[PDB]
């Protein structure tokens, strides 16, 4: 029976591949062939945020596009005012091993997590005037790799237990559990409508998940190594995955197969973080070679390089108005770019 | 000045936050970072209790005016290559190996625990992150190993072992096999200590090894080595 | 007329020296660019090493200027220009030796307080950096302030027929104190390293001894002849000692010490070499 | 039969993934290109924003 | 919840000295700057002194400069005001006010109850004008409270440093609007702040019985903070 199930599964995979090939007549490279190239992209460093003493692992901007939050291995979660480089807040984390952080859309809460398998939500707007641990979420059996806020009460986290979770903060219990990944889930991205989300794992595949139903809508298998980053397109109909094979890949949900690959010969290091611009025309990807490339998403050509960090660029973010791009590296310095 | 009164007060708050961050960094910088690693039932728990007496679990203790933090990853069922870079820069790595499992084949398989331990030691020691980080090798369960080798030849684990079935010779042979896995002979040093569950000098040996590592780091900082 | 009178009273090869000097300039430039290019070298230790390289570069520049301006063209020089040139070489050499002192002091402070991570304390860094220049400039400036041989012709040095013997005695005393400080600090560093290595039971000490012996032996062997001449000129009356006239080789040894210093401070440092090839 | 149950679950997931409607790559590419061109003006990273109104100068 | 309690007030001979202490509980005292503000027996509010968090920055009013000294004991969470050579103009009720400054913060959140001191019997400062002394109002109606400034309170960073306070009869003032637009926490959405430049208005929609009180207009651009004369409301 097991052999029959396996052959049924491989026949279904063959049917999947044939259906994907049938709905593939013009390559994205051919459609975006007569368009005007972006050209050289020159972005200069405008602000340098100093105060972190260990390597920075995470960063999130927020809706106001002015404040931001950074997480570093020294055990401090620092909320900066990027305009004036002022430190608005500095929360001492209970666990120094933090590798993810999120800033709530309302701004009243901030999330963090890491090797302790616990997602900590801190209340920023308190009557006492300080920052307190609003909630601690436990239940993941692996390290917390990413977390994103749906609203003030719902959060979505990814962990190294090949499982994603949707938590109700007030109760503190896992409202929904998304399972089906074979490898460690390393990053997740939330759709603009907050109804679907894509998670990339170490099984060299990405999965589009339905938040409400809890079912896996789609599965995309184009990469050849661990997927370390993922990010929706601004329209929410596509996404981009950076992986360890030194390539980025743009997939589309409606097409259901891979659209584009972003790679160059002199790049052999993996991608730690990816992000899109406001219009989605530019795809920014931080690499292990201490740099941060800027690709033309439509043309797949290299547009720019953000070479200002002395160590691996670990986290990348773009403001919701696209005003600036923040890069946090392992040299304990954040840099804003315009 | 262009700044407003509220802007000036915000800048003053930022300066106070900066000074608190600097104080915290100075407090943390004088504190030893030890990464505890080992195979299943290697003896990490016994080492933890020994240190205490004299996701991730952190053990804090003090010896000779030195504060030691030990990070026992332990129950982290995930790829080590995805979070092992977080421990780059620790003062030392304490690797625990159980001698008695040289002739025990229940890996989880048909390969003994000692081969798996040597594979893990090769992975950690020759990892790109820990090229300069010294390894503190703890060969635990020396008494049970000595009792075992009375009737269980080491040939079960090492078929090229022509030495006698004696505690000292076999122990030296096993130590040499673990030390030969160090490709980074010049950049790092392996400190070997033979321990059990009924000894109290383990913390003293860890203190001495950390002192040697600190002296070497100071010599490298001054360019004198 | 004063310089002619002094040279009458006191009784008073270049190309290869200039070539060896230009070697010092090139080597110091190489060391400085090695420090600047590598980002991991932005530490107080390599900042002191760069100060030493810059001091050796200035010593080479001053010696080349002297060699071009020595000989029969020193009579054309105004006495003020003579003072500026000599104070040039003196300020260049004092800065080099004070850079050695600063390196020794920083190493001794690092070894006395082990800590774990050597923080980039910039206050002590800048204090030592500023001192190594301030005292050097002041010491080179004493002779032009009035501490010279005017109205004191009977008490004038012979190797420098315009500098007072009292000034040379003060410089010799300062050099004795400074060299003794350097030697004592390096010996004390070795003492702490040896004792703290012995106190732990289970090398670096032998390599440290080799490095300390190399540094001290090179410095002492280079500055011993200049020292003995700077003492004998005061200890010997004018028109008597013939050995003072051939003072060009001793000052060649003193400047080839500054030439050798980058070799010593790079070869012993393994990381320095590994950065040097690439 | 844990392995059999897992295989049946995987087969059901694959079948449920195979019942979705897929448009051709040309249509999706055209939609993505149209979205990029529509929002190009509101992107201050494509076109360097004047220093008069940007918040970092 | 958070509270500030003032003590040390009483009848003192003029030319003497008196120490006032404000005890703070329920909040991080060390992270909040502290202001001392008097109110005359029948007149409006008047800023007196200020000390920043960590005692780094200290300011005094020109009337009280030299004679008074403001200090804080963070470990025991107390705010001290020493007063020497007291004049007859110092008879007032004093309030200690907490105020934290960062991006998006609301200064002057909480006011102390105040302590009464009664002794036996300028220029270059922005003057805040509230010409309307008092108007009758009917519950459930809409009233607008106008404010005037001599110098524009809008800064180059876009913030208009105007604060609105309400003082109910027999109660300490509380913050309603901070920076001319933002509503303070716990304030009903009835109150709306507006204005631009030197003229400002405060709008109340469908007011109720507990909206009766004195409304004060205070500036925070130049640090010699000045309050308005006051605009009190009466029911019909
Ligand atoms: C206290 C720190 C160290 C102190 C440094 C003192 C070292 C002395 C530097 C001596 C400078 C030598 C330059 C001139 C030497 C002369 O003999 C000739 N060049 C000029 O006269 P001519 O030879 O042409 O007749």
């Amino acid at each position: 029976e097991l052999d029959q199930l396996r052959q049924e599964a491989e026949q279904l995979k063959n049917q999947i591949r044939d259906a994907r090939k049938a709905c593939a007549d013009a390559t994205l490279s051919q459609i975006t062939n007569n368009i005007d190239p972006v050209g050289r992209i020159q972005m200069r460093t405008r602000r340098t945020l100093r105060g972190h003493l260990a390597k920075i692992y995470a960063m999130h901007w927020g809706t106001d596009s002015r404040l931001l939050v950074s997480a570093s291995q020294d055990g401090k979660l620092i909320i900066w005012d990027s305009y004036t480089t002022n430190k608005v807040h500095a929360i001492p984390l209970r666990s120094s091993w933090v590798m993810t952080c999120a800033y709530a859309p309302s701004g009243n809460y901030v999330a963090c997590g890491g090797l302790d398998n616990i997602c900590s939500i801190y209340n920023l707007k308190t009557r006492e005037g300080n920052v307190r641990v609003s909630r601690e979420l436990a239940g993941h059996t692996g390290y917390l790799s990413c977390c994103r806020f749906l609203d003030d009460n719902q959060i979505v986290t990814s962990s190294g237990d090949t499982t994603c979770a949707l938590w109700d903060i007030e109760t503190g219990q896992q409202t929904t559990t998304f399972t089906g990944h074979t490898g460690d889930v390393m990053s997740l991205s939330l759709a603009p409508d907050t109804r679907l989300f894509v998670s990339g794992a170490c099984d060299a595949s990405a999965k589009l998940w339905d938040v409400r139903e809890g079912m896996c809508r789609q599965t995309f298998t184009g990469h050849e190594s661990d997927i370390n980053a993922i990010c929706f397109f601004p329209n929410g109909n596509a996404f981009a995955t950076g992986s360890d094979d030194a390539t980025c890949r743009l997939f589309d949900l409606r097409a259901d197969q891979e659209l584009m690959t972003y790679s160059h010969d002199n790049i052999i290091c993996g991608i730690t973080s990816v992000s899109f611009s406001k219009s989605g025309r530019l795809l920014l990807a931080g690499y292990d070679d201490f740099n941060c490339n800027v690709w033309d998403a439509l043309k797949a050509d290299r547009a720019g390089v953000l070479a200002g960090h002395d160590n691996r660029v670990s986290c990348l973010g773009v403001t919701d108005d696209g005003m600036a791009v923040a890069t946090g590296s392992w040299d304990s310095f954040l840099k804003i770019w315009n | 000045c262009t700044l407003s009164a509220e802007d000036k007060a915000a800048v003053e708050r930022s300066k106070m936050i900066d000074r608190n961050l600097r104080e915290d960094g100075e407090k943390a910088a004088r504190e030893v970072k030890l990464l505890l690693l080992g195979a299943g039932e290697s003896g990490k728990s016994t080492i933890v209790k020994q240190m205490k007496i004299i996701g991730i679990v952190e053990t804090h203790f003090t010896f000779k005016d030195l504060h030691f933090k030990m990070f026992d990853v332990g129950g982290q069922r995930s790829e080590r290559k995805k979070w092992i870079h977080c421990f780059e820069g620790v003062t030392a790595i304490i690797f625990c190996v159980a001698l008695s499992d040289y002739d025990l084949v229940l890996a989880e398989e048909e390969m003994n625990r000692m081969h798996e331990s040597m594979k893990l030691f090769d992975s950690i020691c020759n990892n790109k992150w820990f090229t300069d980080t010294s390894i503190i090798l703890f060969l635990n369960k020396k008494d049970l190993f000595e009792e075992k080798i009375k009737k269980s030849p080491l040939t079960i684990c090492y078929p090229e072992y022509a030495g006698s079935n004696t505690y000292e010779e076999a122990a030296a042979y096993i130590q040499c096999q673990f030390e030969d896995l160090n490709k980074r002979k010049d950049t790092k040093e392996i400190y070997t200590h033979f321990t059990c569950a009924t000894d109290t000098k383990n913390v003293q040996f860890v203190f001495d090894a950390v002192t040697d590592v600190i002296i070497k780091n100071n010599l490298k900082d001054c360019g004198l080595f | 007329d004063i310089i002619v009178r002094h040279y009458n009273y006191t009784g008073k090869t270049s190309v290869v020296f200039i070539l060896i000097c230009c070697f010092i300039i090139l080597e110091n430039i190489f060391v400085l660019l090695t420090i600047w290019k590598t980002k991991k070298f932005h530490r107080p230790m390599y900042y002191f090493i760069g100060n030493l390289a810059l001091s050796d570069l200035l010593a080479g520049v001053a010696y080349t200027a002297n060699l071009l301006l020595s000989g029969a063209t020193t009579y054309k020089l105004t006495p003020a220009q003579w003072f500026l040139r000599e104070g040039s070489m003196f300020v260049a050499l004092s800065a080099s030796v004070f850079s050695l002192l600063a390196i020794a002091i920083e190493r001794y402070i690092t070894m006395l307080k082990m800590k774990l991570h050597n923080g980039s304390n910039n206050f002590r860094l800048f204090l030592l950096i500023s001192a190594c220049w301030v005292i050097s400039l002041i010491l080179g400036g004493l002779p032009i302030m009035g501490w010279n041989c005017i109205s004191a012709l009977s008490s004038c040095s012979t190797v420098l027929p315009l500098y007072h013997k009292h000034y040379i005695l003060f410089c010799t005393t300062v050099f004795t104190l400074l060299l003794l400080s350097i030697v004592i600090l390096y010996c004390r560093i070795y003492s702490l390293v040896r004792t703290r290595s012995r106190r732990l039971t289970f090398e670096k000490s032998l390599a440290l001894l080799k490095t300390v012996i190399i540094v001290l032996s090179v410095f002492i062997a280079c500055w011993a002849p200049l020292f003995i001449l700077l003492l004998l000129d005061v200890g010997c009356k004018v028109k008597t000692c013939d050995i003072l006239f051939r003072a060009e080789y001793f000052l060649v040894l003193a400047v080839l010490n500054s030439g050798t210093n980058p070799i010593i401070y790079t070869l012993t440092n393994k990381e320095m070499r590994r950065a040097f090839i690439r | 039969t844990a392995s059999i149950a897992q295989a049946r679950k995987l087969v059901e997931q694959l079948k449920m993934e195979a019942n979705i409607d897929r448009i051709k790559v040309s249509k999706a590419a055209a939609d993505l290109m149209a979205y990029c061109e529509a929002h190009a003006k509101e992107d201050p990273l494509l076109t360097p924003v004047p220093a008069s109104e940007n918040p970092f100068r | 919840d958070v509270q500030l309690v003032e003590s040390g007030g009483g009848l003192v001979q003029p030319g003497g000295s008196r120490k006032l202490s404000c005890s703070a509980s329920g909040f991080a005292f060390s992270s909040f700057g502290m202001h001392w503000v008097r109110q005359a027996p029948e007149k409006g509010l008047e800023w007196v002194a200020y000390i920043s968090s960590g005692s780094g920055t200290i300011y005094y009013a020109d009337t009280v400069k030299g004679r008074f000294t403001i200090s804080r004991d963070d470990p025991k969470n107390t705010l001290f005001l020493q007063m020497t050579s007291l004049r007859s103009e110092d008879t007032a009720m004093y309030y200690c006010v907490r105020s934290i400054y960062y991006y998006g913060s609301s200064p002057f959140d909480f006011w102390g109850q105040g302590t009464t001191l009664t002794v036996s019997s300028g220029g270059s400062d922005i003057v805040m004008t509230q010409a309307t002394s008092s108007v009758p109002v009917t519950p459930g109606e809409s009233v607008s409270i106008s404010c005037r400034s001599s110098k524009s309170l809008l800064h180059s960073n876009g913030n208009t440093y105007l604060y609105w306070f309400l003082q109910r009869p027999g109660q300490s003032p509380q913050l309603l609007i901070y920076r001319m637009s933002n509503l303070a926490s716990g304030v009903p959405d009835r109150f709306s702040g507006s204005g631009s430049g030197t003229a400002f208005t405060l709008t109340i929609s469908r007011l109720e019985a507990e909206d009766v009180g004195v409304y004060y207009c205070m500036q925070h651009l130049e640090y010699p903070l000045t309050f308005g004369a006051g605009t009190k409301l009466e029911l019909k």
